[PDB]
RNA sequence: GGGUUAGUCGAUCCUAAGAGAUGGGGAAGCUCCGUUUCAAAGGCCUGAUUUUAUGCAGGCCACCAUCGAAAGGGAAUCCGGUUAAGAUUCCGGAACCUGGAUAUGGAUUCUUCACGGUAACGUAACUGAAUGUGGAGACGUCGGCGCGAGCCCUGGGAGGAGUUAUCUUUUCUUCUUAACAGCUUAUCACCCCGGAAUUGGUUUAUCCGGAGAUGGGGUCUUAUGGCUGGAAGAGGCCAGCACCUUUGCUGGCUCCGGUGCGCUUGUGACGGCCCGUGAAAAUCCACAGGAAGGAAUAGUUUUCAUGCCAGGUCGUACU
């Protein structure tokens, strides 16, 4: 998931199961003040929902990764 | 010598599920699924294909402009032209015969 | 992708104000089968489609690079 | 290049490449004539529906400017080969003379200014001026009339 | 322990044989019959409905729940890269589809709802409600004949690999181009001119012509092919440097052709066969009709162009 930040410009979050692409796109934009290009999702084998969230070319995925904590 | 798969999960040769073998920029053969062929629109009277109308699938007519689907004569989109000719001749003579009655 | 022949039409697309970036490209090719010549390709990133302009002569190519606006981003090769 | 004017369109062919390179859309049903600006990047077209269209060939395929200075069908449009002048001639028996400055290198579109309405030709059977042509050097225009005359227009 | 990422691949939607609530009717009863039937089975337009002065009036339309296909029907995505294990779903670039807001450009209008062509029909556009009619969806199998693709076969040149006791200008291998877009292209068919026995045209297959052949000139479909854009920046084949490194870094070449009762497959126009003549529905478009609505100081066109926003749920590993 470190690899997808630099190459992809992609944040990887864990999400609630009841969430969908629209809610993940809305909630990332609300908290961190970032424009989302697209969201993909998959349910993990352990049963949580992983969410790959690519941002636009303007807003850097690297900078938000410092601000959040995990880096 | 090089051999080729179905891309999609249907493994049977149905009317929908057809293949063309294509040489790529990678330099290997690959399947490409061809969509089913558009028939011509017909003239609903004489029963033949009618000119200046595009051959598309029925949904695909919604994308395309008006001048593709129509021709400029009255009854142009839906008539043979020769069968439009007849009914203008017929309408005129029978209407004239009605005064003679 | 969409080729353009005309030179006037290309200058309108640069001033259209959705076009964030352009890119210039240079290719070695051989005319007829006599001698080499240095082709150019001025591509411009529209929102829907990629408009492009093939100029064969090297003299007209160098004036065209200057004739681009400065505010537009340009990217070589 | 060869420019071919149909009733509705102007198509420009490259005779060397043997291909169509541009199709102009004047928006008329009855084009009558074209002329090409001497520096090669602009065209004017006359129409029987009373319009003259100026096309800036690099700018857009539709007309840059629509000129409405005639009461009747326009039969001829003609550029001067050296001076920044052009004319339209119509079945109203009138010739209209225009100035046009073209900016070859810089990002400015043509400046077109009407100059003069030339009257004198007699209208015969709904026909007026049938043809016209500029002198190659002088600001002199020659016109051909349905009235059996040709005429020289001068400063 | 890790691993399965989709507006575009499926499911979902449509109907098939069939299944099955409701209204009803049988049955002591578990329930059985029946499926548009002996049902008050909803949803659209107009209204100072012109007086009763603070209460709904006048009309229009006509069949029927739902389930039933991961092979039938059906909006739309391709190339290249990448992982210990994933990809038409990730990354990079390049596309398209559906629905919705509107705003500039063009077009059209003072003859308000485009012009051109004898005609087949043409173009970047070029209002349109009720209702009605038409087409697409939409379909057997066999036979040869034409056209295309992929493969096979084959020559020159530029690289690489092997053989070399003797012979071999030798043997093998690389030299590729996606969806999508814009131009252009074909049998059939159609139009105009003209008037055919001294009968002519013509398929491998003998059918066609005064209901207008032969001939000459056109118009149309775009399966398919071609040309440029996509796109060489990609990929492939080679060469050489840096070096404990989990490492980069830089050069070239990527070209021009040919053959066919060839093989596989797609498609075209025909022919044979039947006391067999070889699904339906969703969905989309067109045509007839003209309710009405729009300008001369600024409107009408979002079926022309460009631009803005959005695309949920579940399956996706492997045999």
């Amino acid at each position: 998931a470190m690899k997808k930040v630099e190459d992809g410009n992609i944040l990887v979050f864990q999400v609630s199961m009841k969430a969908n692409k629209y809610q993940i796109k809305k909630a990332v934009k609300e908290l961190y003040e970032v424009d989302v290009l697209k969201v993909n999702t998959l349910v993990r084998p352990n049963g949580t929902k992983k969410a790959y969230v690519r941002l636009t070319a303007d807003y850097d995925a690297l900078d938000i990764a410092n601000r959040i904590g995990y880096i | 010598a090089q051999r080729v798969t179905f891309r999609r999960r249907n493994p049977y040769n149905t009317r929908s599920n057809k293949i063309k073998v294509v040489k790529t920029p990678g330099g290997i053969l690959r399947a490409q699924h061809v969509k089913k062929l558009a028939t011509r629109p017909k003239c609903g009277d004489c029963g033949s294909a009618l000119q200046g109308i595009s051959t598309l699938r029925p949904r695909q007519y919604a994308t395309v402009s008006k001048t593709h689907k129509t021709v400029s004569r009255a009854y142009g989109g839906s008539r043979c032209a020769n069968c439009v000719k007849e009914r203008i001749i017929r309408a005129f003579l029978i209407e004239e015969q009605k005064i003679v009655k | 992708a969409r080729e353009i022949t005309d030179i006037k039409q290309f200058l309108e697309l640069t001033r259209r104000a959705d076009v964030k970036t352009a890119t210039v490209k240079i290719n070695k090719k051989l005319n007829k089968a006599g001698k080499p010549f240095r082709q150019t390709k001025f591509k411009v990133r529209g929102s829907s489609s990629l408009y492009t302009l093939v100029i064969n002569d090297a003299g007209k190519a160098k004036k065209l690079i200057q004739s681009l606006p400065p505010t537009l981003k340009v990217n070589r090769l | 290049q060869l420019f071919v004017c149909s009733q509705r369109y102007v198509r420009i062919y490259d005779l060397s490449q043997q291909i169509l390179v541009k199709k102009l859309l004047p928006g008329a049903r009855w084009l009558s004539k074209i002329d090409i600006h001497p520096r090669g990047d602009n065209l004017i077209a006359s129409s029987f529906d009373k319009r003259v269209l100026w096309h800036d060939l690099d700018l857009a395929s539709t007309p840059y400017k629509t000129l409405r200075y005639h009461e009747k069908a326009v039969r001829s449009v003609n550029f001067h080969k050296k001076l920044p002048l052009f004319s339209s001639a119509a079945d109203d028996g009138t010739i209209h003379v225009f100035h046009a400055t073209v900016y070859d290198d810089m990002m400015k579109n043509p400046m077109i200014v009407p100059l003069k309405k030339l009257t004198g030709h007699k209208v015969i059977n709904s026909l007026g001026v049938l043809d016209a042509i500029w002198h190659p050097r002088e600001a002199w225009l020659f016109s051909a009339g349905a009235d059996n005359t040709a005429r020289l227009w001068t400063t």
